[PDB]
């Protein structure tokens, strides 16, 4: 199960 | 930019004339675009590639695979050209190493 | 050790098709389980073991969806990059990014991770805390501000004790029959005198679960882990694994040397001499 959250560059 | 290191094998120990599978699997390289041929004869087989992944150091790898039944007479051997290599790579598969 | 739930992203650019190509592979411990790729036609998250595929459609939709906001953000994330390297829009760039929980006897966490690279280089890697974050150089320090300006350490910190672990003893239990039994090495020892000086001994392990295994040779109460030849551990292609362990011998002493064999499948560890 994947992550929803998206990490920013 | 680190290159392909390259072994070709066999799945179980081959017996002339038993179906097999034929194996190459090639890794610790970087970046990520590479040509990975199984040779029967020095001709490309129709081979399935797995998905591409990567190692704890993010080098990748990837495992080129096809049914074969081996014989006395055919000769097999995996060719990989990546930048990293002035010539394509070629490795003979010796069913002993 | 302890069973894992891990990603692997990867991310690179194609100049000359004016994009990006995304590729996704999921894995518990050594076993693929799921792939996605942004070049295939109509492109999902597709099953590459047989205990997900009785998954149904919600789960297929979600992982989908977020595979494809993972496609189109890491392809503004691998020019964002350029941009911080002074890059020309000339070169292929890569961006990869791995993360994974492991599972503590308890049923919580062990040890979750979170790092990315650009170029396989180090670029950030979330701290053992997962309240911080270690940027590796200037370009990597602009990301890391922006992570800490939107709290995304707690974010990941959520999943990781959560639903991450939450999943992966879901999927222990989809794929018991697989991924909790171990499978022994299949072992034999050969024999090929390959110059006049000296014969070669090797040592085989085929068809292991799991990958990790211990391959050595003795002679005399004396470990040779020296002089012998080792070769990386590889797939079988059915998901399974070999390794061979080879040693030069002086003609007449072979079966004066034997190879010790140790994997998690094996009542106890194994001794093999040639014929």
């Amino acid at each position: 199960y994947m992550n929803c959250s998206l990490p920013t560059y | 930019a680190r290159p392909p290191k390259v072994q070709v094998y066999s799945r179980h120990p081959a017996e002339n004339g038993k179906p097999n599978y034929l194996n190459c699997y090639v890794s610790g390289f970087h970046p990520p675009q590479i040509e990975i041929d199984l040779l029967k004869n020095g001709e490309k087989m129709n081979a399935e590639q797995s998905d591409l992944s990567f190692s704890k150091d993010w080098s990748f790898y990837l495992l080129v695979h096809t049914e074969f039944t081996p014989n006395a007479v055919d000769q097999y051997s995996c060719r990989v050209k990546h930048v990293t290599l002035d010539k394509p790579k070629i490795v003979k598969w010796d069913r002993d190493h | 050790g302890p069973h894992s739930l891990s990603y692997f992203y990867t991310a690179v650019s194609r100049p000359d098709r004016g994009d990006s190509r995304f590729f996704i592979v999921g894995y518990v411990d050594d076993t693929q389980f799921v792939r996605f790729d942004s070049d295939a036609p109509n492109a999902k998250m597709e099953p590459r073991a047989q205990w997900i595929q009785q998954e149904g459609q919600e789960y297929w939709d979600r992982e989908t969806q977020i595979s494809k906001d993972n496609a189109q953000i890491n392809r503004v994330n691998l020019n964002t990059l350029r941009g911080y390297y002074n890059q020309s829009e000339a070169g292929s760039h890569t961006l990869q990014r791995m993360y994974g929980c492991y599972l503590g006897p308890d049923g919580l966490l062990l040890r979750g991770y979170d790092q990315d690279a650009y170029d396989g280089a180090d670029y950030i890697a979330l701290n053992e805390d997962l309240r911080s974050w270690t940027a590796a150089d200037m370009a990597a320090q602009i990301s890391k501000r922006k992570r800490e300006a939107a709290d995304e350490a707690e974010r990941m910190r959520s999943y990781l004790q959560g639903r991450c672990v939450e999943w992966l003893q879901k999927y222990l239990e989809m794929g018991k029959d697989t991924l909790q039994r171990a499978e022994p090495p299949k072992t034999h020892v050969t024999r090929h005198p390959s110059s006049d000086l000296g014969v070669t001994l090797r040592c085989w392990a085929l068809g292991f679960y799991p990958k990790e295994i211990s391959l050595s040779w003795q002679r005399e109460g004396q470990d040779q882990s020296q002089d012998m030849e080792l070769v990386e551990t590889r797939p079988s292609g059915d998901g399974t694994f070999q390794k061979w362990a080879a040693l030069v011998v002086p003609p007449g002493e072979e079966q004066s040397y034997t190879c010790h064999v140790q994997h998690e499948g094996l009542q106890e560890p194994l001794t093999l001499r040639w014929d």
